């Protein structure tokens, strides 16, 4: 694998393996703690059908080489949109000016090791990928009278990388990404409204025609969607106020996972600048609470092999019984913070750096059945869906917006209601979790997050769970 | 910090 | 820099000149665009360096035509060999497409042949340590200002140039250079265990138009001080300020629910509104392609059509849809030139001040502040996070956060009071403070 990438990403651009040595030790020519070489190839694909027809179909190519020179606090970076040995040079020589003092040139030995292969190294037909759009179109329409649109689109990428550096690590990955996409709008007596479904992994799109609880999973989704745009042209205003709200599995993981995840991310909490900093063996939440970012899942979006600094992807416990234990790394804010690489070094592409960032973020399961959770409560909201949000790690602040919701009266769900903005406090909000589900999921493979521009593939996951106390921005 | 689907 | 900038110009045209040639047997029509963009990123912490990243950025994308089916494919390796195989993608995915007779080459009679210089390139060397200097003078005048100032996220410097390139089958190659500068700072205070963080910021086409590194660290300390020890106010309704810089957001909601995309779909709570006053009457909404400088002047769309002087709302009449080529031709219309977005808008004052606003309103709340989505294309309803004051008596009494405002964009629209003359500047759209009668505000 490491042999297989290394033929097509040095090999085939005229490099070898001496090439690197020659290229870090430029760098090691200054006083650095760390250097490195990253070498990237993707290939992505897309295809759209929307007006019943194929729309439009795309193919976009990327390649290039980054390279960094770190010490203590500072960085310098350069990259080109090219790997050649002429390109390493200039970006080498340009990263290297961070610092002027001469170093003592010792860089430990390039040396591969295994870690476990966590996805699969056109596979399928043209006219079968566009014949899963055409199934999706003709099953979303023949669901109800009332759809009047349906917009559908798949989306491919393979991606190569290589990561060579001063500390003797040496590394490679192969990433396939696959996600179907639905938008469907309905419309009754003048009235429109829309919904939306959809997913997808680290596979070939044959997943997307597999078995999902005895249909199609293609099917399923068309299926899907039209019920989220039917709920919402029903739904009425949502209340305002300080009510419970109970979240439901699945993405509306998304809120925490944004609130108190980036809250634990190791750059913030090195610089103290986030309110989890300094915090570690403090009750920061309910004692049911127990809050892992996991890169380790087989097949899944949100997970990585090896990060882009190589080193391989984690199960990392953050919250434990509502005990702070500690924060996800790069290897710079693990060197500055006194910890370990924790296998959450990622950036965008060669021409970004990396920085401490999320895999698959979630919460685990408790002794409640969701029936119980929605009967504890006598006015309120359930949640099962959200857009997406916004949140402040410094004043710990989050703002996120429900998709599908519902008032629960005396116990039970009962009136749809409109999109509300739900906000308050990541360790408050997290101190008034009294209930737990014992139904995890994770989201269907949709998640993207953006940290100082940079956007990434991510999971994030819940059981059903109760918020005692939470503002709800409606309008009755 | 801006994340959605 | 200039020389620099002409030899890569020269490169460029050649590439979309090649990339339409090779086309131009096999498909019926063809648009290709490129851009390269070079320059430097600096920050600071504490005043000393911390990263320094030198920017290299190049782009082709083609999109071509044949039966009306459509295909497009993009690069950022620009040898001939690359732009070879980036065009026959592009072919090959337009032999499996559907016809769909809107899609195609922009109409010839709309093109800007002879595109106007807009004069949007201001070049300067700047080196990294001066880039530096600039980034720490910001971040030092922040953190010298108050003893409450505890934390940093830094300084920022930021300075580049790009060409742009756009040709099609119809005959149409020109482009154009600019330039963007820019520098700013990011400080934390903190108040009895709270922690605030708040930024300033200066931009411009030109260094000579930028305020100085000390102005940008005393408008981020007043900024972040003026956050410390906030109240949640209790769910009510009252009336809400949109300070400036909230305030040109306000009116951006419109440009997604008169966007021809939205239109034809039916996707859009403004579809049975166009000739309709849904503003005040003695509003308008001028928007200025062709200011020279200017942050969002642009001598042709992202089709090549040409951009045009239009009032969007004159005397608070909706006059006209945002439409590109595929849009216009959907509605039967003609495209308006907005492949890509608005182009600079403009609303004038109506005479009074920020503290004079304040005085009008009497008690109310001031937002400075907003998070979140929360703003439906499709039924206009609208709900987002907020942060701001809550005044009384005509004055600011304390900072609030964690609430939420509601309403829906018709009625917040209709019933403007007033527009301040405190002009945000530094933006595409441009607008003073805005004075609504009522919100639902959610908090306690
Ligand atoms: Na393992
Ligand atoms: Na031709
Ligand atoms: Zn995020």
């Amino acid at each position: 694998s490491l042999n297989l990438v290394s033929e097509q990403l040095l090999a085939a651009n005229g490099l070898k393996h001496q090439d690197l040595f020659a290229i870090l030790g430029q760098l090691a020519e200054r006083r650095l703690d760390y250097g490195d070489l990253y070498f990237q190839s993707s290939y992505h694909e897309s295809w759209v059908l929307e007006d019943r027809i194929i729309k439009d179909g795309s193919y976009n190519i990327d390649q290039g080489v980054g390279v960094r020179a770190i010490s203590g606090e500072k960085t310098g970076f350069a990259y080109a949109d090219q790997i050649s040995l002429l390109a390493l040079e200039q970006s080498a020589q340009a990263a290297r000016t961070i610092v002027r003092d001469s170093g003592d040139g010792k860089v430990q030995t390039l040396g591969a090791v295994e870690h476990s292969p966590l996805y699969t190294s056109q596979s399928m037909s043209r006219e079968e990928k566009l014949d899963i759009l055409r199934r999706v179109d003709k099953v979303a329409r023949e669901a109800d009278k009332r759809v009047q649109e349906v917009t559908a689109s798949l989306s491919g990428v393979y991606e190569l990388i290589l990561v060579a550096a001063t500390d003797g690590t040496l590394a490679a990955d192969v990433r396939p990404l696959v996600r179907l996409s639905v938008s469907v709008l309905v419309e009754e007596d003048g009235k429109r409204e829309r919904g939306a479904s959809g997913g997808g992994g680290r596979f070939g799109y044959e997943f997307f025609l597999a078995d999902l609880d005895g249909e199609v999973r293609a099917d399923a989704w068309a299926k899907e969607a039209v019920r989220m745009a039917l709920v919402n042209l029903s739904a009425v205003a949502a209340p305002a106020g300080t009510m419970p709200v109970v979240l439901g599995a699945g993405w509306p993981g998304v809120l925490l996972a944004e609130a108190v995840g980036h809250g634990l991310e190791g750059d913030f909490n090195r610089r103290g600048t986030s309110v989890f900093s300094g915090q570690v063996g403090e009750l920061v939440a309910s004692e049911l609470c127990t809050v892992v970012d996991d890169g380790t899942m087989v097949d899944r979006r949100g997970s990585v092999a090896i990060d882009d600094e190589g080193t391989p992807g984690q199960y990392n416990v953050l919250i434990e019984n509502g005990i702070l234990k500690g924060y996800m790394q790069d290897k710079l804010n693990a060197r500055l913070m006194g910890m370990t690489p924790t296998g959450n070094g990622r950036r965008e592409s060669y021409a970004h750096l990396p920085m401490p960032r999320m895999t698959n973020t979630y919460m685990l399961p408790g002794k409640s059945t969701p029936q119980e959770i929605i009967e504890s409560v006598e006015y309120g909201i359930y949640a099962p869906n959200f857009g997406g949000g916004q949140v402040d790690i410094t004043s710990d602040k989050f703002v996120f917006s429900t998709s599908e919701a519902y008032l629960i009266e005396n116990g039970k769900v009962t009136k749809p209601v409109k999109g509300a903005t739900l906000i308050g406090s990541g360790i408050e909000t997290m101190q008034q979790i009294s209930m737990v589900g014992n139904d995890l999921k994770l989201d269907n493979g949709v998640g993207v997050c953006g940290k100082e521009g940079q956007s990434l593939p991510v999971g994030v996951g819940q059981p059903t769970l109760k918020v005692d106390n939470l503002t709800v921005g409606g309008t009755a | 910090a801006a994340a959605a689907a | 820099v200039i020389s620099q900038v002409e030899a890569q110009r020269k490169i460029l045209e050649e590439a979309v000149s090649t990339a339409l040639e090779l086309a131009s047997g096999k498909s019926d029509g063809a648009e290709v665009a490129v851009s390269k963009t070079t320059g430097i990123s600096v920050s600071t912490r504490y005043g000393e360096v911390e990263n320094v990243e030198f920017n290299s950025d190049g782009a082709l994308g083609i999109t071509v035509y044949h039966q009306n089916r459509k295909g497009s494919a993009s690069s950022t390796d620009l040898s001939p060999q690359a732009i070879a195989r980036t065009v026959q993608a592009a072919l090959d995915i337009a032999r499996y497409t559907s016809p769909d007779p809107c899609a195609g080459v922009a109409d010839k009679e709309l093109l800007a042949f002879d595109a106007p210089d807009l004069d949007l390139f201001h070049p300067a060397e700047v080196s990294p340590d001066e880039a530096i200097e600039l980034a720490a003078r910001a971040e030092q005048a922040a953190l010298q200002a108050d003893k409450r100032i505890t934390n940093t996220e830094g300084g920022s410097f930021n300075s580049h140039y790009g060409v742009k390139v756009f040709g099609n089958s119809h005959g149409m190659l020109q482009g154009y250079c600019s330039t963007r500068h820019s520098l700013s700072s990011c400080v934390i205070a903190e108040e009895n265990g709270d922690m605030e963080r708040d930024y300033a910021y200066t931009i411009g086409r030109a260094m000579s138009d930028l305020q100085t590194p000390e102005w940008v660290g005393a408008d981020c300390a007043r900024r972040t001080l003026s956050r410390l020890s906030p109240r949640k106010l209790s769910t009510m309704k009252a009336p809400v300020i949109f300070a400036n810089e909230v305030a040109t957001g306000l009116f951006g909601h419109l440009v997604g629910a008169i966007a021809g995309g939205s239109v034809y779909r039916k996707s859009t709570f403004l579809l049975d509104s166009l000739g309709k006053q849904i503003l005040p009457d003695w509003l308008t909404i001028e928007e200025h392609p062709h200011l020279l400088k200017g942050l969002a002047s642009t001598p042709f769309d992202s089709e090549g059509v040409r951009t045009e002087r239009r009032d969007i709302i004159k005397d608070g009449i909706l006059t006209q849809w945002l439409l590109t080529s595929y849009s216009a031709r959907k509605l039967g219309l003609k495209s308006t030139g907005h492949a890509g977005g608005i182009h600079n808008w403009r609303i004038a004052g109506q005479g009074l001040s920020f503290e004079q606003m304040l005085k009008e309103m009497g008690t109310g709340l001031v937002v400075t502040e907003l998070m979140g989505q929360g703003v439906s294309a499709i039924t206009g309803d609208y709900s987002r996070g907020a942060a701001g004051f809550w005044v009384e008596n005509g004055e600011i009494q304390y900072p609030v956060s964690e609430i939420t405002i509601a309403g829906n964009l018709k009625d917040m629209w209709r019933n403007i009071v007033t527009v301040g003359n405190d002009i945000e500047t530094r933006s595409n759209i441009q607008c003073g403070s805005v004075l609504l009668p009522e919100m639902k505000i959610a908090g306690q």
